[PDB]
């Protein structure tokens, strides 16, 4: 239920919430701290009153509606500023992170020093899954270790310098380029070229992009608790419409969904069997607390 | 205006609707019409769709008001299938805590109510086709007796149920057990000590009340129904023949029929079944709303199966009995078994159908009129009295309502109690009230008045034209109908009686009870009612017969307005408090309207009410809740509203009111300014003198106050005096004694006993050409009637005057320059001197309203002088009889409510006369030094003592007189007289009135009986006798020698 | 494919209903004690829900709204707030989309500008000189209220709105600028309830009002803040960034969006319901005429995007 | 403007016809919707019924331009359906 405990949220699943007697009881067909931080997260099959809303808003329970298993995050409660300038007077807990965001983000400088640091925890991520833990190997995704290594260090290599966003991108590309082709080689696939805009039949192409569906929208939950919005990207250009949360989301895209897609395309395994692989993959390595804690350390890192 | 038609009708509702909307409109869809209408031609069509509606009719129309804004107009029919915006669903899927109690004794008392018509006496006297012989004991308590021999003296409540639910069970034994009053020993009443279990004895009174109820004699009244006796219900002084006749069963009673017993079988284990059932026995017997909702379904059941043909698919088809024979040839009709089963069918049917009564009943929803704001600061507190009702509306229907409406006359009260009670009622449904005027009868005037006020049409206000009449045909009628054996099929209103109204009445909930066209089912149906006190209060007040259905199940389906409720003769507050704790008892919610309310009448009116709604709030609702009424206060100035549980807050509540009201009244302006006249001191004298004297008075009234246009002064004045005879006296004495100088007089003379139409003739001019405005002299002269007559005379000067009898103080909105009044009692003057300059305002100062020293009573050396209408009695004795001692003189500068309103102390009820009417009024309505709390304290409405103790309307006996056309000739004319359901003929006892005219002296506001007579049969599209006898009804006392009638001055009795 | 956010006319206030999914569509199911009736929910042509006493909604259903952009709110009945938190009180709880991706160029405009003190300020001058201006266009230089009954003395609301400007010309702070906002919607409602021949109105707050100007004014207020939610969600600025009500309102950007129009358009409309006996239906459905014709949530938009462009 | 949205599809043009209207639109009667609506979304509804049309569709959209004066916007589909001012026949027979 504790999707992440850094963050105290909680999933609710195939229950109705209510209230009755003055407290809020999820009349399944539990006892929930409710206060400050409670950020509760219905899900598949659950119905709120609004008697319900009313006490979990008198409590500064943040309530958002997120899809099958903690993705997507279909709508949520909106996170106040705990800025000095305004005063909220209410028994929320308003966050200070939009504030550092905002302060860090438009020197280029800064953003670039952040960008190096996600692109680092990226790769940090890929050579952990991928070497560190054999679990996905010795489920039937050996792979070539060596060559694993090998480009990971091309790509480190590659991003300690070089700047202009530009050439980060490019790094990025070409990173994952590498890593498709020694996946492909790894799970022995075969051939396969990544069709973009979501247009391949390959069991490969359609599983990548459930994979990227579901990690955009851990990455929203993500930026929804922190409370920084979409727009403010590292990454990707100032134009593109949600790109901080596709910078959160490719810290956890690379390094899971590919492995597991192409394990699952080997199977043959149905598109539901998969995304739930999947899920149960995320929640194995704590990935939404990886990506809040990787946020919270990134503008930490740069006061 | 274009409008969108939609449709939502099924069944047979679908085929009219098509039928009637492709006359108006283009088809857009499959039940879909638009058209482009007017307003006038969107009522007509709105009205026609209402007129042919059935319980599946739903029609909506919607209008376009602003871009992109559609608005629904209306909806016609069930109002369930669209939304507040007029929706519909795409896909449409699937509190009476003692219903089932009142419908196990209904049935039950079905079963047992007629097994008294087994007697070889009352078999004889079905088949004596031969002279009738009046039967030796009634059949109800034959019934009794035989309930009593049934359930064994002293027998638990469970034994004789049991045994009746044995269906293996003939054992006519217990006929041995039986009692017989004609025998000897004075038999003990089957309701006195252990005669009856406490259950049995519900029942028991039942059945011997479904007829009529057990009025009797004589700590008494509390141990009803224990003290009911053999004499107490019907008996008559005949032979012992007759007296054993009603006692042997040659063919045996319907206990040997196979489906009778079955049935009471099954009813007795269904009562056994029941948890608890007989432990309420006590709690039930005593209960006036279940005994009376069970009672009021028993005699609807037992009227409505009363009047059916014979029905051979159930009961024995070779029984030996009969129930009653046909009226139209006396032939045996219906077998008893068979007349049992189907009252209790129906008595089943009809405790089925009152849940639903509440949403199946037509309301007003939707009005416009009732919600939309005031421009005029004039009327602006229509708007708060409408705020305050609003505020209220959740608690009111979750507690009650006892509202009052004390606002000074002229202010436009009928439209503040329309949105006062509209207000309090749910929007989404609507509203369903009634206006009980305090008057006698209603004219048609009247109700058009209340109509036009109100701005509904016929088609969603009803007017219940006439008045009430007293059991006359009671001797005559009831022979026939008890010789055919069917004594409940009498109508359950009366025959003159007529209800105007063009509503849905297709497909009532009580169709098949109350009939169709039927004048109950248009007092149901219609979702407003313009009544009298007097046809609601037949619902407490009814003794012998089924008068008590259609009043009591108006009064359960609608709240109450008590238009002008004061207006009641002292001795006819009981009754009145007794139709108010009904009210109460039945969940109605009733709101006096007067401006003179006195506080004891009040205090004891709310008492009445709570103790009626703490028995309904213990039998509908959630239980536990508090009898907190919603007590309200509205006036001129302002509105309150606050909770109250007992009479002793309710009381400082009012008076806090009546305070902060009597401060606001001070610093009115003075618009009235009353003299006294003294006047010098039979009939054909004394009126002369009158006469003389008036006309003086009247000169100087009209140069002091008139109005001046074109250098001619007219002046409107009313003359009021106490009675008719020496009204009509006065009338010849002014008409053959000319104007008094130079002033051309036009009078116009109105009391109660000219025909109905004439008279509503006479108000329909008098309330056209008396309505005034400030500077309105313009149109004033340019008026057609008073331009004729100021044209055909030369004089610059007129006089209008009217002569009015008291019936001239309430419905009448005129507004006069000066009145001559005659003193009555203090609600008369206050009430004629709200009607001189009520519309104008700016006073001159000189006196306008003149009060005669001592009235016509005095002068002729009667004591009391002050009595009908009056309050002086032998027990309750003036010392004086002139106005210059019984009125305080502070109180001529200024005439408004306050001497009534507040109560004076210390009190002198001999010397003063608002101190002897509150005197009186705190004696009868409180206690002071057979009182009315017990119609509540005691059982006592568990028999009629109460009702003849303190009757209601009692003293003279009027007879309903007509001219009616001859039926050969039109042009002749008959003075007939209604005696039993036939007009006889009586020209004998009418003579024509001569008048003489003296100089510059004529007759305006009259009318020709032949020429209103036709014009309102052509207007009714009725024949022309049948609309003299239907609404040309004069009520004359009777009189050996005669009258005389005269079209201008009514009937005058002659000696 | 629904309608552009901006093009959309419908806005729903639903009350003691259970918003689902009834065979793939979104709709409302109320009770009619023996059965059940589904109404549907034009999620294509609907700005925003507001569920008030009495309402549930279920995850299906939620889903289905935030994919088409439709916001979420959950009010209280009869122009009560949601709860009150002491001394402050909240209205509506904005369950706002977070699926779809919304544009990012105001949003760093905002952010930029909004955490200087002198340049939040300068915002909301700038703010209330556009709801003056409103205020100005829609009362007098307009025929259709003038149609429908509102005849506004014009030399008072000229001199009213003079005196609302100069005050705002010389305003210190924040604190003052309230203060000339509650003087001017004081006036402003005596001058309506002369125009309207009303009588005599005395404001009543948290909803404590009997007489029908109270009460339209209270509902009004909800649909002013659904078309301003819609509006800063539309933009992709967070609700929370108010620059005038962020002293004791959280999510402040709303009432700040909704006072331009408040003042406006409800304010009018509210006295002529009134004076034509109007349910709270029939007075919903003429405020949103009134915000329709007068493209109220365009005129938000676009005085917040002249705002952004001008605090750079 | 306010619209009114009169069906008269049949088969299987009705269930595409419902599933389209009844996202921009309220019910008034078993065929018939209404809403208010802007230019804008008129065309995207115009557009998006006339993608998705078979041979049975028939849709008419009215508009109200003057009192009292309705006016026939457009008709997506079979227009034999209705007649000029957009009606419908009471019955229709060989």
């Amino acid at each position: 239920i504790l999707h992440s405990k850094r963050a105290n949220l909680y999933y609710l699943q195939h229950c109705r919430v209510l209230v009755n007697g003055g407290r809020v009881e999820y009349v399944t067909d539990w006892n929930i701290p409710i206060a400050n931080t409670t950020s509760l997260l219905l899900g598949t099959g659950t119905s709120i009153t609004q008697a319900a809303m009313r006490e979990l808003a008198r409590a500064g329970v943040l309530v958002g509606f997120c899809g099958g298993g903690g993705t997507p995050l279909f709508s949520a409660n909106e996170v106040d500023v705990e800025v000095s300038w305004l005063t909220p007077q209410s028994e929320y807990r308003p966050t200070e992170y939009l504030q550092r965001w905002v302060g860090f983000w438009f020197d280029e400088e800064k953003r670039l020093v952040a960008a190096r640091h996600f692109q680092r925890a990226r790769l940090e991520r890929i050579r952990h899954s991928w070497l560190e833990d054999r679990v996905l190997r010795d489920a039937g995704f050996a792979v070539d270790a060596t060559a694993l290594a090998v480009a990971v260090e091309d790509s480190a290599r590659a991003l300690e310098q070089a700047p202009n966003h530009e050439h980060l991108l490019t790094e990025e590309a070409r990173l994952s380029k590498r890593l498709f082709k020694l996946a492909a080689q790894a799970t022995r696939y075969g051939e396969f070229v990544r069709a973009k805009r979501g247009s391949g039949g390959d069991p490969a192409n359609r599983f990548l992009d459930h994979g990227n569906y579901l990690a955009y929208g851990l990455a929203a939950t993500a930026t929804w608790v922190l409370g920084i919005p979409h727009g403010l990207a590292v990454l990707h250009g100032k134009t593109r419409r949600g790109g901080l949360v596709f910078d959160v989301a490719d810290l956890i895209k690379d390094s899971l969904i590919l492995p597991q897609a192409f394990l699952s395309a080997m199977r043959g395994d149905e598109e539901q069997d998969f995304r739930q692989a999947c899920l149960d993959n995320l929640s194995r390595a704590q990935a939404l607390d990886f990506m809040i804690d990787t946020l919270k350390d990134v503008a930490q890192r740069s006061t | 205006m274009n409008i969108l038609l939609v449709s939502q009708c099924e069944k047979r509702a679908l085929s009219e609707t098509r039928r009637i909307l492709d006359q108006f409109a283009e088809r857009r869809g499959e039940r879909t019409w638009q058209t482009p209408i007017t307003q006038a031609g969107l009522d007509t069509l709105r009205r026609l769709l209402k007129k042919s509606a059935r319980r599946n009719t739903a029609v909506a129309c919607h209008w376009i008001r602003g871009r992109d804004h559609s608005e629904l107009l209306w909806i016609v029919g069930d109002a369930s299938r669209f939304n507040a915006q007029g929706a519909v669903p795409t896909n449409r899927t699937c509190d009476w805590h003692s219903a089932e109690d009142i419908r196990l004794l209904t049935v039950m008392a079905a079963l047992f109510h007629d097994i008294g018509k087994a007697s070889q006496a009352f078999q004889a006297k079905l088949r004596n086709r031969g002279k009738p012989m009046a039967d030796a004991y009634r059949h109800e308590w034959v019934s009794l007796r035989l309930f009593e021999a049934f359930v064994g003296p002293g027998s638990s409540d469970e034994d004789w149920l049991r045994r009746l639910a044995d269906k293996r069970e003939t054992g006519d034994a217990w006929l041995s057990q039986l009692a017989r009053d004609d025998r000897q020993s004075a038999p003990p009443g089957p309701f006195q000590k252990s005669r009856l279990p406490p259950l049995a004895q519900a029942v028991g009174w039942l059945i011997v009340s479904h007829h009529r109820l057990p009025n009797g004699d004589h700590a008494s009244l509390a141990r009803l129904p224990a003290p009911i006796q053999s004499q107490w219900c019907g008996a008559r002084d005949a032979d012992a023949k007759e007296k054993a006749a009603c006692w042997q069963f040659p063919h045996g009673l319907p206990f040997a029929s196979a489906h009778w017993r079955a049935r009471t079988a099954l009813c007795a284990q269904s009562m056994l079944e029941r948890p608890g059932l007989l432990a309420r026995g006590p709690a039930l017997l005593h209960d006036s709303y279940v005994m009376h909702v069970s009672r009021l379904i028993l005699m609807l059941a037992d009227h409505h199966y009363s009047s059916l043909p014979a029905d051979s698919r159930l009961g024995d088809p070779n029984f030996p009995l009969h129930a009653n024979t046909d009226r139209d040839s006396g032939k045996l009709k219906q077998r008893l078994d068979e007349h049992l089963l189907g009252v209790a069918l129906h008595s089943r049917k009809l405790a089925g159908t009152l849940p639903r009564l509440e949403r199946q009943l037509p309301r007003l929803a939707r009005h416009k009129g009732f919600t939309r704001r005031v421009e005029q600061p004039r009327f602006r507190w229509q708007d708060k009295a409408y705020d305050c009702a609003m505020a209220c509306r959740e608690q009111a229907m979750e507690h009650g309502f006892f509202g009052l409406n004390l606002a000074s006359t002229g202010c436009g009260k009928t439209l503040a109690n329309g949105r006062i009670l509209y207000a309090l009622a749910d929007p989404q449904r609507g509203a369903r009230f009634s206006i009980a005027l305090g008057l006698r009868s209603l004219t048609l005037q009247t109700g058009q008045a209340y109509r036009e006020r109100l701005g509904l049409g016929d088609d969603d206000l009803a007017i219940l034209v006439g008045g009430s009449a007293a059991r006359e045909l009671f001797e005559k009628q009831q022979e026939r109908l008890e010789r055919s054996g069917s004594e409940s099929a009498q109508e359950l209103l009366a025959e003159n009686s007529h209800v105007h109204f063009a509503g849905t009445l297709e497909d009532g909930p009580l169709r098949e009870w109350l009939g169709r066209n039927s004048a109950g089912n248009r007092l149901l149906q219609a979702p407003i009612l313009a009544c009298t006190i007097d046809h609601l209060m037949p619902a407490s007040e009814s003794l012998r017969g089924g008068h008590q259905i259609a009043p009591l199940l108006r009064l359960m389906t609608s709240d109450l307005v008590l238009d002008e409720v004061d207006d009641f003769d002292i001795d006819d507050l009981p009754a009145l408090s007794r139709l108010v704790h009904w009210a109460g008892l039945f969940g109605s919610r009733v709101l006096l309207s007067s401006a003179t309310l006195p506080p004891a009448l009040v205090q004891g009116l709310f008492e009445a009410y709570r103790s009626g709604r703490e028995i309904f709030q213990r039998h509908r609702g959630a239980p536990g809740r508090a009898t907190e009424i919603r007590c309200a206060w509205f006036d001129e100035f302002s509105s309150q509203s606050s909770a109250h549980g007992a009479v002793t807050s309710f009381s400082e509540a009012h008076a806090t009111f009546v305070a902060q009201r009597l401060a606001k009244l001070e610093q009115l302006p003075p618009r009235r300014q009353a003299q006294l006249c003294t006047v010098h001191a039979a009939r054909p004298a004394l009126c002369r003198e009158l006469a003389g004297q008036m006309n003086t008075w009247m000169a100087d009234l009209h140069r002091c106050h008139h109005t001046e246009h074109q250098g001619r002064r007219i002046s409107f004045g009313l003359l009021r005096l106490a009675n008719i005879e020496p009204l009509i006296e006065l009338a010849q004495a002014i008409l053959a004694q000319g104007a008094p100088e130079g002033l051309h007089v036009h009078l116009c003379v109105y009391h109660s006993r000219h025909p109905l139409l004439v008279r509503s003739a006479i108000e329909r001019q008098l309330d056209e050409l008396l309505k005034r405005s400030d500077d309105d002299a313009a149109a004033l002269f340019a008026r057609p009637t008073l331009a004729k007559a100021l044209q055909a005379s030369t004089e610059r000067d007129h006089l209008f005057v009217v002569l009015a009898s008291p019936v001239a103080e309430v419905g009448r909105d005129h507004d006069y320059d000066w009145a001559i009044v005659e003193p009555s009692s203090m609600r008369s003057i206050i009430q004629l001197a709200g009607r001189i300059r009520r519309h104008r305002s700016g006073f001159s100062g000189e006196a306008n309203l003149y009060l005669l020293s001592r009235n016509i009573r005095s002068l002729e050396g009667q004591n009391p002088a002050f009595q009908r209408p009056g309050f002086e009695t032998p027990d309750f004795p003036l010392d004086s009889h002139d106005l210059h001692d019984l009125l305080d003189p502070a109180l001529l500068a200024r005439i408004d409510a306050s001497p009534r309103i507040v109560e004076p102390f210390p009190l002198f009820p001999r010397s003063r006369l608002v101190d002897l009417e509150h005197r009186r009024l705190r004696a009868l309505m409180l206690a002071d030094d057979l009182g009315v709390p017990l119609w509540w304290q005691t059982p006592a409405s568990l028999s009629g003592a109460l009702q003849t103790s303190q009757p209601f309307r009692a003293g003279a006996k009027e007879r309903c007189y007509a001219l009616l056309p001859d039926e050969d000739d039109e042009e002749r004319l008959h003075f007939s007289r209604y005696e039993e359901g036939t007009w006889s003929n009586q020209d004998n006892l009418l003579r024509n009135l001569d008048l003489t005219y003296g100089p510059r002296i004529q007759t305006w506001g009259t009318v020709n009986y032949r020429e209103e007579l036709v014009a309102m049969a052509g207007r009714e599209d009725l024949d022309l006798r049948q609309c003299a006898m239907r609404y040309g009804e004069v009520r004359l006392r009777e009189n050996t020698q005669g009258w005389s009638y005269h079209p201008y001055l009514g009937f005058k009795k002659y000696n």
